[PDB]
This record gives C-alpha cells, sequence and structure tokens, in this order.
C-alpha cells in the first residue's frame, strides 16, 4: 500500500506501511507530540517524564560512577542537568523560531481534508508550555526514577 | 541575486540562453553584429550561478558573464 | 609499411624505445663502469 | 478542486496542494484526567515565561554546578583526591 | 565607405585587446563586416585555440594592428 | 501588452505513482514552480525528480520543485517529444506568475517586444578597477 | 579556597560560558527586526 | 684536506666501511658451494665493493669522519672531477636535448598542423637534427647573437 | 532460436587507423589541437558506447577486448610458470619447503 501521501504522487513522501496504517499512524496520532488539540502544557510533561526515565536509565548504569555506591544518586543527577540543558535548547528555540504572538505555523489541514484548528505549541506561547512541561515533567522523572533505583533495587539488573 | 551582465562583443549565437536552465537569459535584437540579435538577462533572480551560459559564449574571452553576488534560496537551488 | 613506420613513431612507441635503447647505454655503462662517483680522467 | 481524478493543484486550497497537512496531528480532545491536568498546570506555570525560564535555567544550573563541583571531595572525583603519590623525578635529574 | 574600411581578408593582424587569449600574437584576417554599425567587425582566425577550443573571434578596429610583415 | 498570461486551469496531472524528490516545505512557505504542457498521446517521460511518470492525452500539469525542474523537463519535450509548453510560478498566497517565454515565443529567437537588461556596452575588459569604485555600493560591473 | 577555585571556574567556564555563548549568539543568528 | 675532511685513501672509518660490507657479503657466502652461481655471483660484487673502495680512494675523494666520500663543489682543482666536469658533461648532453628539441619545433613550426609532428614524431626530420645539437654551444651563442635564439614579441 | 548469427570481414586488418590516433571518436579523429587531447585518447579508448552507437560493434569490441585480456592473463601464467622452471628454487623448495 505504498501509493503517495494523500495520493499526491509530487509530494516527496509515500503513504508506505510504516507511515501511514492504522496501527503505526495511530500511534504516532495518540501520544504527546501530535496531540494537536490538547493544550501543549500537558504534551511537554508527558514528554518530559517519559525522557527523564529514558535519560536516567544511560547514567546510573553507564557512566563516570556506574560501580560506586554514588552511581544513582550522581547518574540521575547528571540525568537531571541534561534534561535541564534540553529544556535550555527548547526554550531558545521557542525564541528563535517564532517570537511572540503570531498564529501558529503548523498546518490546519489534515489527511482527509479538514479545515483544522491550527497547533497551538508552535506559537510563542505554546511552546513556552511545552517547554516548562518539559523542564517539570523531566525533573520529576529524573527523581522518580532515582526513587524506583533506590526503593525497588532488587527487580531491576545491576551486572 | 546574481548579476549577469552581457557585454558588447556578443555575436547573437543564442547558445548563452539556449544551455541555461533557469530561463534568466533571453535574446533581444540590436544593432552591433551580423546576426543583429544579443543576449539580455532579466530574470537574474532565477540565476543560480551554474555558468552555463559563460561555458558557451563563443569570444575572445566571454561576452556574457555571471558575478557571483548574494545567494538566495532559489540562487542555491534549494527545493526545501 | 608507411601506417606501421607512423605507428612506431609515434610519441608512446618512439619513447619507449628511445628509453630502451637510453636504458640499455646507461645500464650497460653501469655495468662496464660501475661504482663511479667521481670523474677521474683529467682530474 | 484537488479531490478530482488525477488533480493537484487546487488553487483556492493551497494546503492539499503544497503539502500542508497534519500528518498524524489528531485533533482528539484530552485524553487526560482533569485534576492531574489541573494539577500539573498549576505546578507548571511558573515555566511559562520563556525568558524567566532561560535566565532561571542558566543560572540555577550553572550555580547548581559550581555547588556539585566545589562541595564533591575527591571520592567522587580522582582530581580533587589530589595526587596521593609521591612525585617522579624527571629525566636528566628533573628537567 | 562601400570600399574595405578594415584590414585585408587575409593580413596577418595583431591584437591589441588586453583580455583576449591572443593578446601581443598574430592573427589572419578571414574576413571584415562592412556594415558601419557593428562594433567588432574583425572576425580573425588564430593558429592556435583558446581556453574553450576556439581558433576565431571578432575584434574591433582600434582593438588590432596589421604587422610589418 | 501583446502576449498575454494564461492562468493555468485545473488540468490533470500525469500518472505518477509517488516520489521523494517531491514538494517539500519550500512549497508550504514560497513557490514552487507549476508547469503545464500538451501532450498528443499518452507517453512515458522521466521525471525530474526521479522516476517514471506516464503523461495523460491532453493538458498536463505538475508541480515538482522549482524552476530548475520544470525547466529542464520542458526542454526534455521540446526536444525529444516536440511539445509546446509553458511553467509558472505559484507563490503560497495565490499569485500565479507567468514566466517562461514571458512573450509566447522561447528565449532564443530575437523577438522584438523585451528590453534589455543587463546589458553593459563595452567590451568586457574595460570594467573600472575596484579601487575606482571603492566604498561604493557599484561593485565592479554598473559602472 | 584557592585549591576549590578550579573547581568553580572551570565549570563554570567551559559549561556555563558555552551555555550563555552559544544560547545567546543562536539567538543574535534567528533574529529580525 | 679541505673541510675537516680526511682524504679516502688514507682514512680509517673507510676502509672499516669496506671491511664490514665484506664481512656482510661473506657471511651470505658460506651457505653455498664455492663454486656454484651464488657463490660467482657473490665474490664478483665482493670484488666490485674492493675495487669500489680502492677507487674512491685513488680518485682523493674526502671521507669524513662517518666513513664516507663527501663530494666538495666549490671549484677545488683537485675536485673537478665531482661537480664541474660532470657538471660540464650534464649541460653537454641537456642542452643538446634541448637544442635538437627547439630545431624541431622550429622545424615544424611551418607545417599546416603543427601538432602532429609532436604527436608522431617525424624521425628522418629529428634525425638529421638529432646530430645537430652536437654543436649547441656554438649554434646557440650564434643565435644568440643574431637574434635568432629568444623571439621577439610581435 | 538460439544460432550462430556471424557475419565475415566486417573489418579490415590494416595499420592505416593505429596511424591516424584517436580514430575512434570524431572529436579526437581531427587532431590534437591541445594536450588534453592525448588524455582523451587514452580515457575514451576503452569506451565503445561512445564510439558508436549500435550494440553490435561494442559487443564485438568488447569480446575482441576480451580475448586480448585473456591473452594476457595467459602470457603472465606463462611467465610465473617460466621464471618458476628456470629462476626458482621449487625444485629444491619441495625438499624443505616449512624452511626454504
Ligand atoms: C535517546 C533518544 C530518544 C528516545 C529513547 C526517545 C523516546 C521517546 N520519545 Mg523522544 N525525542 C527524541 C529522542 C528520543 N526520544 C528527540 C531527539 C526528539 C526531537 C525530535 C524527540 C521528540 C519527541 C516527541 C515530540 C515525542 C517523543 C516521544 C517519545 C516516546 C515514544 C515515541 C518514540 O520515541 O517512538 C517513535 C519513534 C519514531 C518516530 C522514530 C521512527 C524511526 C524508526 C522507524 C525507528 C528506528 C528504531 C531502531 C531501533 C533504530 C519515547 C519515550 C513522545 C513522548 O514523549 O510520549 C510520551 C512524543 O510525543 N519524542
Ligand atoms: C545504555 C542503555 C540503557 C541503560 C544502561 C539503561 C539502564 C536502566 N534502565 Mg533504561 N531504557 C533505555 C536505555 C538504557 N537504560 C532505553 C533506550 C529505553 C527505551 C526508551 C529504556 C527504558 C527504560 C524503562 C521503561 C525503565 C528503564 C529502567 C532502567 C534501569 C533498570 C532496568 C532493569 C537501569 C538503570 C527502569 C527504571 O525504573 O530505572 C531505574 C524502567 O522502569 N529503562
Ligand atoms: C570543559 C569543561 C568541562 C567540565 C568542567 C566538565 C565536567 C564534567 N564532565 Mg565533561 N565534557 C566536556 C566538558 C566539560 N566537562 C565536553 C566538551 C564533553 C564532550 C567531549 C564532555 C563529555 C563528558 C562525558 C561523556 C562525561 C563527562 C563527565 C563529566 C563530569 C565528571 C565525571 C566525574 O568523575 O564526576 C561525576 C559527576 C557526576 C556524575 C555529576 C554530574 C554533575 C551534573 C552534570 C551537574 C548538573 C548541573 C546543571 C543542572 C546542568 C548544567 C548547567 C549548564 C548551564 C552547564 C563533570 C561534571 C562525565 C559525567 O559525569 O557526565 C554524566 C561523563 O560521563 N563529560
Ligand atoms: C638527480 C639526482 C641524482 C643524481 C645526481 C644521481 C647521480 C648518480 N647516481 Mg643516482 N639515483 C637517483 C638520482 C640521482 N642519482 C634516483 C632518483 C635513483 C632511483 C631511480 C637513483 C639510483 C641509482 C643507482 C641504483 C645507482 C645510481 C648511480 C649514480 C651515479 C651514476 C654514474 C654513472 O653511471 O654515470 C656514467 C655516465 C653515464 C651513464 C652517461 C653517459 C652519457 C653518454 C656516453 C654520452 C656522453 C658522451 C658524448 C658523446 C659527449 C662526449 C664529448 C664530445 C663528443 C663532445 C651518479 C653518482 C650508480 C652509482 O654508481 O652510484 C654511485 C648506481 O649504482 N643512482
Ligand atoms: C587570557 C588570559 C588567561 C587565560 C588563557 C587563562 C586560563 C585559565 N584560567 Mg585564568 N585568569 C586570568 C587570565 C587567564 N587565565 C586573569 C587575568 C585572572 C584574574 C581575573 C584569572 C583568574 C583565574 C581563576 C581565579 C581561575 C582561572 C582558571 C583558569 C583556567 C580555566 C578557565 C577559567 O575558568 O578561567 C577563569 C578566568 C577568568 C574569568 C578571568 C578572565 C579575564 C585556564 C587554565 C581557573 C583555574 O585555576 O583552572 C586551573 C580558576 O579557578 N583563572
Ligand atoms: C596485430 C595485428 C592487428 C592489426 C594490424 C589490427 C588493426 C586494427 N584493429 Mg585489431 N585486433 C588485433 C590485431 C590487430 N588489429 C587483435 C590481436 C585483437 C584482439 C585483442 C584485436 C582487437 C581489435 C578491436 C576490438 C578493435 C580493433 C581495431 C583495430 C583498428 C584500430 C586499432 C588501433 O588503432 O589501435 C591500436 C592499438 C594498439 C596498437 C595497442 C592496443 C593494446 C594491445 C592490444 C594490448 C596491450 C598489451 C600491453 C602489454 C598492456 C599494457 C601494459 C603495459 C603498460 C606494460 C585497426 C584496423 C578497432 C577497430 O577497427 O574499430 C574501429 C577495434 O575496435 N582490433
Ligand atoms: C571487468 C572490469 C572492468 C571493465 C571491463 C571496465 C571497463 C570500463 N570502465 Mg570501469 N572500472 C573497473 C573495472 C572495469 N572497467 C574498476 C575495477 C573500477 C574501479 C576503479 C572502475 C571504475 C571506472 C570509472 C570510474 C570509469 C570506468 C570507465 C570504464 C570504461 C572506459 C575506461 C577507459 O577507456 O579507460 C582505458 C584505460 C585507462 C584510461 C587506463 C587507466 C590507468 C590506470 C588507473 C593506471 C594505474 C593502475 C595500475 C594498476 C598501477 C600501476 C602503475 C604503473 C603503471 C606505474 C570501460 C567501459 C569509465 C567510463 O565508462 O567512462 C564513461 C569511467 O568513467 N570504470
Ligand atoms: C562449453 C562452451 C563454452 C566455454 C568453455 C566458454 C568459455 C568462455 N567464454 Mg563463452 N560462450 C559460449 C560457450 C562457452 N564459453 C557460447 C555458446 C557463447 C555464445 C552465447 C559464448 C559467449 C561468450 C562471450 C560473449 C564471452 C565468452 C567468454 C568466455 C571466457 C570467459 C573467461 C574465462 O573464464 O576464461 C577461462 C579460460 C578458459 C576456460 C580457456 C579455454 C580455452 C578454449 C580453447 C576456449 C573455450 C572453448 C571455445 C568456446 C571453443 C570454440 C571453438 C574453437 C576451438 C574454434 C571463457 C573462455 C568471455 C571472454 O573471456 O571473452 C574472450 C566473453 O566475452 N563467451
Ligand atoms: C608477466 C609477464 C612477465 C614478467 C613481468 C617478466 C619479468 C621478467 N622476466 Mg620473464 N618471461 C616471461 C614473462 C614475464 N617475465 C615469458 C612469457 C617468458 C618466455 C619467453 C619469459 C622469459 C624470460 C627469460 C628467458 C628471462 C626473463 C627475465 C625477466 C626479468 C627481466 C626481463 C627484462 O628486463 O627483459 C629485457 C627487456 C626487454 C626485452 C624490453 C623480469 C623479472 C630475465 C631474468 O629473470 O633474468 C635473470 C631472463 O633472463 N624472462
Ligand atoms: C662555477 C660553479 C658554481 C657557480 C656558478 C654560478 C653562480 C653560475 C651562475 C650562472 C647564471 C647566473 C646564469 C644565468 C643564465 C641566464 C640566462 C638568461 C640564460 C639563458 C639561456 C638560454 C635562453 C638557453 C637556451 C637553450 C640552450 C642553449 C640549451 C638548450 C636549448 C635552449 C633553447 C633551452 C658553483 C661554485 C656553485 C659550483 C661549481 C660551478
Ligand atoms: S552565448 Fe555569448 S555570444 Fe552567444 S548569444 Fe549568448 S552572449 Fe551572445
Amino acid at each position: 500500500v505504498v501509493q503517495p501521501i494523500n495520493g499526491d504522487p509530487f509530494i516527496g513522501s509515500l503513504e508506505t506501511p510504516v507511515t501511514s496504517s492504522p496501527l503505526i499512524a495511530w500511534y504516532l496520532s495518540n501520544l504527546p507530540g501530535y496531540r494537536t488539540a490538547v493544550n501543549p502544557l500537558l504534551r511537554g510533561v508527558e514528554v518530559g517524564l517519559a525522557h527523564g526515565f529514558f535519560l536516567v536509565g544511560p547514567f546510573v548504569k553507564a557512566g563516570p560512577l556506574r560501580n560506586t555506591a554514588y552511581a544513582g544518586s550522581a547518574g540521575s543527577l547528571a540525568a537531571a542537568g541534561l534534561v535541564v540543558i534540553l529544556s535550555m535548547c527548547l526554550t531558545i528555540y521557542g525564541i528563535s523560531s517564532f517570537k511572540e504572538g503570531e498564529p501558529s505555523i503548523a498546518p490546519s489541514l489534515t489527511l482527509t481534508g479538514r479545515k483544522k484548528q491550527p497547533d497551538q505549541l508552535q506559537t510563542a506561547d505554546g511552546w513556552a508550555k511545552f517547554t516548562g512541561g518539559f523542564f517539570f515533567g523531566g525533573i520529576s522523572g529524573v527523581t522518580w526514577a532515582y526513587f524506583l533505583l533506590y526503593v525497588l533495587d532488587l527487580p531491576y539488573f545491576v551486572k | 541575486s546574481h548579476s549577469v551582465k552581457i557585454y558588447d562583443t556578443c555575436i547573437g549565437c543564442t547558445q548563452c540562453v539556449r544551455a541555461c536552465p533557469t530561463d534568466v537569459l533571453e535574446m533581444i535584437p540590436w544593432d552591433g553584429c551580423k546576426a543583429k540579435q544579443i543576449a539580455s538577462a532579466p530574470r537574474t533572480e532565477d540565476c543560480v550561478g551554474c555558468k552555463r551560459c559563460e561555458s558557451a559564449c563563443p569570444t575572445d574571452f566571454l561576452s556574457v558573464r555571471v558575478y557571483l553576488w548574494h545567494e538566495t534560496t532559489r540562487s542555491m537551488g534549494l527545493a526545501y | 609499411m608507411r601506417d606501421l613506420k607512423t605507428y612506431l613513431s609515434v610519441a608512446p612507441v618512439l619513447s619507449t624505445l628511445w628509453f630502451g635503447s637510453l636504458a640499455g647505454l646507461l645500464i650497460e655503462i653501469n655495468r662496464l663502469f660501475p661504482d663511479a662517483l667521481t670523474f677521474p680522467f683529467f682530474s | 478542486k484537488y479531490g478530482d481524478k488525477s488533480v493537484y493543484f487546487d488553487l483556492e486550497d493551497l494546503g492539499n496542494t503544497t503539502g500542508q497537512w497534519d500528518v498524524y496531528g489528531s485533533d482528539a480532545p484530552s485524553p487526560y484526567n482533569p485534576l492531574q491536568s489541573k494539577f500539573f498546570e498549576t505546578f507548571a506555570a511558573p515555566f511559562t515565561k520563556r525568558g524567566l525560564l532561560l535566565k532561571f535555567l542558566i543560572l540555577g544550573g550553572g550555580s547548581l554546578l559550581t555547588y556539585v563541583s566545589a562541595n564533591s571531595t575527591g571520592d567522587v572525583l580522582p582530581i580533587k583526591r589530589g595526587p596521593q603519590e609521591p612525585p617522579k623525578l624527571g629525566p636528566r635529574g628533573k628537567l | 565607405k562601400p570600399p574595405p574600411i578594415g584590414p585585408k581578408r587575409g593580413s596577418k593582424v595583431k591584437i591589441l585587446r588586453r583580455e583576449s587569449y591572443w593578446f601581443k600574437n598574430v592573427g589572419s584576417v578571414v574576413a571584415v563586416d562592412q556594415d558601419p554599425k557593428t562594433r567588432y567587425p574583425v572576425v580573425v582566425r588564430f593558429a592556435k585555440v583558446n581556453y574553450a577550443n576556439i581558433s576565431t573571434n571578432n575584434y574591433a578596429l582600434d582593438e588590432v594592428e596589421e604587422v610589418a610583415a | 501588452g501583446f502576449t498575454p498570461p494564461q492562468l493555468d486551469p485545473n488540468t490533470p496531472s500525469p500518472i505518477f505513482a509517488g516520489s521523494t524528490g517531491g514538494l517539500l516545505r519550500k512549497a508550504q512557505v514560497e513557490e514552487f514552480y507549476v508547469i503545464t504542457w500538451n501532450s498528443p498521446k499518452e507517453q512515458i517521460f522521466e521525471m525530474p525528480t526521479g522516476g517514471a511518470a506516464i503523461m495523460r492525452e491532453g493538458p498536463n500539469l505538475l508541480k515538482l520543485a522549482r524552476k530548475e525542474q520544470c525547466l529542464a523537463l520542458g526542454t526534455r519535450l521540446r526536444s525529444k517529444y516536440k511539445i509546446t509548453y509553458q511553467f509558472y510560478r505559484v507563490f503560497p498566497n495565490g499569485e500565479v506568475q507567468y514566466l517562461h517565454p514571458k512573450d509566447g515565443v522561447y528565449p532564443e529567437k530575437a523577438n522584438p517586444g523585451r528590453e534589455g537588461v543587463g546589458l553593459n556596452m563595452r567590451s568586457i575588459g574595460k570594467n573600472v578597477s575596484p579601487i575606482e569604485v571603492k566604498f561604493t555600493g557599484k561593485q565592479s560591473y554598473d559602472l | 579556597t584557592f585549591n576549590n577555585l578550579p573547581s568553580i571556574f572551570v565549570p563554570l567556564v567551559g559549561l556555563v560560558f558555552p551555555a550563555i555563548a552559544m544560547a545567546s549568539l543562536f539567538l543574535h543568528i534567528q533574529k529580525n527586526k | 684536506d679541505i673541510s675537516g675532511l680526511t682524504p679516502c685513501k688514507d682514512s680509517k672509518q673507510f676502509a672499516k666501511r669496506e671491511k664490514q660490507q665484506i664481512k656482510k657479503l661473506e657471511s651470505s657466502l658460506k651457505l653455498y658451494a664455492p663454486e656454484s652461481a651464488p657463490a660467482l655471483a657473490l665474490n664478483a660484487q665482493i670484488e666490485k665493493t674492493k675495487r669500489r673502495f680502492d677507487n674512491y680512494g685513488k680518485y682523493g675523494l674526502l671521507c669524513g669522519s662517518d666513513g664516507l666520500p663527501h663530494l666538495i663543489v666549490n671549484g677545488d682543482q683537485r675536485h673537478w672531477g665531482e661537480f664541474i666536469t660532470p657538471g660540464i658533461l650534464f649541460l653537454y648532453i641537456a642542452g643538446w636535448i634541448g637544442w635538437v628539441g627547439r630545431s624541431y619545433l622550429i622545424a615544424i613550426s611551418g607545417e599546416k598542423k603543427p601538432a602532429m609532428k609532436e604527436i608522431i614524431i617525424d624521425v628522418p626530420l629529428a634525425s638529421r637534427i638529432i646530430f645537430r645539437g652536437f654543436i649547441w654551444p656554438v649554434a646557440a651563442y650564434r643565435e644568440f647573437l643574431n637574434g635568432d635564439l629568444i623571439a621577439k614579441d610581435v | 532460436e538460439v544460432k550462430i548469427l556471424v557475419d565475415r570481414d566486417p573489418i579490415k586488418t590494416s595499420f592505416e587507423e593505429w596511424a591516424k590516433p584517436g580514430h575512434f571518436s570524431r572529436t579526437i579523429a581531427k587532431g590534437p589541437d591541445t594536450t588534453t587531447w592525448i588524455w582523451n585518447l587514452h580515457a575514451d579508448a576503452h569506451d565503445f558506447d561512445s564510439h558508436t552507437s549500435d550494440l553490435e560493434e561494442i559487443s564485438r569490441k568488447v569480446f575482441s577486448a576480451h580475448f586480448g585480456q585473456l591473452s594476457i592473463i595467459f602470457l603472465w601464467l606463462s611467465g610465473m610458470y617460466f621464471h618458476g622452471a628456470r629462476f626458482s628454487n621449487y625444485e629444491a623448495w619441495l625438499s624443505d619447503p616449512t624452511h626454504i
């Protein structure tokens, strides 16, 4: 089912099973990157929580102090630092890409041709709310990963 | 963008513009040669700078001449 | 043949002939007169 | 019209022509619980001013970095532990 | 004038044009456009090509000078 | 005021199974250079975005990426298939600028009705040195 | 404290001054008036 | 004895180089029979080495502290066999090459398509010229006086 | 269906084209105005798809060129086997191959 995007052959993409399928499109459409209708703050919270855990993963066990007793604590600290930096670069991104009050640069159309509402994430205040959610969610996910490594160390692998 | 210029040594052979892939050039009438035509460059905004025009100018050095200048999205030849 | 000699006179064929003759010359000189650093005749 | 037989240049609907599509941008409503959403709103609205967020991030991160590197001892980083070893005399005496 | 204005067809000529490949080099006039409105009538034919593999070019009357030979 | 633009209508597009060399976000915020041509038969041609397309019998329409794409296509059309072509420029606001002949005639036939610009009435060596135009916007070649 | 000043200034300089500098310079790049 | 260099006929390290190379070639000589081709070739190389060292001794070469002949180029009459006599021997041949080539290019210059004579070398013409560079130091001098060596701009 | 379709005396054996270098191409078979010509004489030497447009002459050219390559490899193996025969220690290497 490799017919082009929206059946439009002169747009540079295709509706292959990987892009446009009932399972993978649904998955890419019901996650906080593409929830264009809900406010960007909850989206950013979800995103930051997930990436905070994903970053605390390869800092405790993989790192300069992984074998020491300071593995979990200092690794979570480095993960929170990387999260602060990611919110930092997200912030300069929101400042540089769109200024203060312009309308959303997101597409106001869908595959079915409906003149949907534009994604307010791409606005200034919207991206700022998204960055705030990302920072809050990321620090929270870092400390929760630290908590789970603390109180529930035995089921997880140490190696 | 780029500044294409046609000097008065042109013989009006229409190779500069038949080689130009971006419609930058066009032949106009003139009274300076046996062919009674000379090339002009109105659409320099569409000039990428490929110098196919001056790789086909059969003169002492050149008559058409491309000067590299402020590069925009269309002079840089970007589809994005 | 005129054209065979025209080809033998071409630059690579004549170059390899000339440098084979020359190389044989210098080779036989460095075999008959080996290990030469100074010109001793009327030295 | 964009929906005609192999017509992709609806000059009025330039979004469908140029490819402006939310390819996966579902406009479905908030699937989160309202109470936790309000909780996150009230607890992350401080991070709403991107400029204040950036100033806070840079300054507090630099402060925490200096604090960690100044209060950390040599047990967590060998550079602050010091030599704890006699110095080798270099070549030619020491020069 | 209706009579010839420039060098003769075959007159070996020198190029005073500083931007040409054959500057300070001799040539061979093959034609002279007798129209009294063209700017570079003197069609020369040189012996060695330029960088564009071209042996001929139009020159003016003041950008050309015949040799004593 | 002798040749009017053509104002391309909603014509059909060639049969093509879709590629990746098509229209990116440049079209969504800048021009994208529609081309229109008129085929005698349903024949097959190489697309400038890579891949083979099947042009339709009658008028066609292609919105590819940029000027060089449509002009390369049109040159291949005119030389290989001997077919009249004309292409445009479609800004995202809506305007459609006509560009390829701009006189109904291709830009090789020196047809009167076009004003000569980019025209320095001198040989190329008689341009002034840069010091003569130092600290001036004119670089070397606009006097 | 003199032995503790590199521990304050090197993490300060080589990480924050890149943060400040690269951020402010990216903002200066991506600007419009 | 100039430049702090002892001659090779009265040098110690030069004879030491000789002895060391001879012992090296003799160590590779006790692996074959003394009448077979390898041993005969090794003995020939040995005599070649010994005569080489003795010839460098008898020519008055100057061997430094490292024990190798250091050639003198300054112009000392004793050491014109080092640079100046072979230098003249070179320049005579090199100018032969240049002069026959130049007279060849001038010979084909009055051709319809001269370049084909640079590809397809006219061997009769060159062979009639190939010995004309024997007298290059006088023909070139006259072409310089007559004005035929250097071209005129026009 | 399959056959031995083969035509006789298509090309003449003659040194006439040896004397005219660059004969195979149009721009090269007129003379060296420049030195690049000789580089184009070797570059396009085996570019038979550019010399002609029909695949028949190209196929014949590459077939006989493969024959020349096989001649070269047979001559190379001749050299190797010969040098083994005359200028080698193979007759001695069989005795003590782990040390010779
Ligand atoms: C030039 C200045 C500079 C300085 C001072 C540091 C300092 C450090 N680096 Mg290095 N690094 C640098 C440049 C620098 N980096 C560059 C240019 C690169 C790329 C080549 C790296 C790549 C690198 C890697 C790959 C790793 C380090 C690691 C480390 C830590 C030492 C490991 C250890 O034993 O302590 C152990 C100390 C800890 C586990 C605690 C970490 C403290 C965190 C980061 C402070 C959080 C503060 C704040 C919230 C975020 C920063 C704010 C921002 C404005 C700067 C230390 C914090 C290691 C590390 O720990 O990083 C995770 C490590 O794995 N660095
Ligand atoms: C440019 C640098 C350079 C220089 C100056 C030399 C110089 C020399 N090398 Mg070295 N060499 C070099 C580069 C150089 N080489 C390179 C790059 C390589 C690697 C390819 C070698 C490899 C090499 C080896 C392996 C050997 C040398 C040898 C020699 C010596 C040659 C003596 C000889 O046989 O000539 C004698 C003269 C001739 C061959 C020319 C004869 C010319 C004919 C007869 C015409 C002249 C007569 C004519 C009719 C005019 C007469 C007068 C009258 C009629 C008018 C000499 C010291 C050999 C040697 O003995 O080392 C000391 C030696 O074994 N060289
Ligand atoms: C010896 C007799 C002979 C003669 C007189 C001819 C004459 C001719 N042949 Mg024929 N040919 C011959 C033998 C001969 N051929 C053989 C034995 C083969 C099989 C390989 C061919 C295969 C052949 C083909 C496929 C073609 C010709 C063509 C031609 C014509 C032009 C050839 C030319 O100018 O290039 C002269 C080229 C050379 C003199 C050199 C060629 C290279 C040789 C074969 C091998 C080089 C080996 C060498 C050691 C490798 C390099 C390494 C080195 C650096 C150490 C001409 C009519 C062409 C023709 O008519 O098309 C218009 C053509 O297409 N010939
Ligand atoms: C089955 C093997 C095979 C065959 C039949 C061909 C045949 C051809 N190739 Mg292909 N090719 C091959 C292998 C092969 N090639 C390999 C292995 C490579 C990787 C490098 C290439 C890369 C390649 C490119 C990039 C191009 C070709 C081209 C060509 C065509 C013309 C070549 C020509 O005229 O040069 C004739 C022969 C020469 C010019 C001599 C080459 C000189 C070599 C590099 C000398 C140095 C190598 C040597 C071993 C080192 C010793 C040095 C010593 C002499 C001092 C011809 C159709 C060209 C083409 O079709 O143009 C349109 C082209 O552009 N080939
Ligand atoms: C049993 C039949 C047979 C055999 C043995 C071969 C063998 C070979 N063919 Mg093939 N060929 C055959 C049938 C056969 N062919 C048929 C029926 C056709 C027509 C469709 C072709 C068309 C064909 C083309 C177009 C080409 C080959 C090539 C080759 C050579 C490839 C290089 C190689 O591996 O060298 C290994 C070398 C050997 C095995 C040495 C064998 C020496 C004998 C004498 C020649 C092969 C037997 C020969 C077919 C008999 C013909 C009768 C003759 C005695 C009068 C190889 C010699 C290629 C080649 O190299 O060109 C020269 C090539 O370009 N052949
Ligand atoms: C003695 C000596 C020395 C020194 C020397 C010197 C210093 C010299 C100089 C010299 C010089 C200072 C020179 C100059 C010259 C110049 C010129 C100017 C020339 C010219 C020439 C010509 C032109 C030629 C030509 C030719 C010929 C003849 C050959 C071949 C051909 C030709 C044609 C190439 C020493 C001690 C070191 C060592 C020993 C020896
Ligand atoms: S290529 Fe040069 S000479 Fe020919 S028409 Fe164009 S400008 Fe004139």
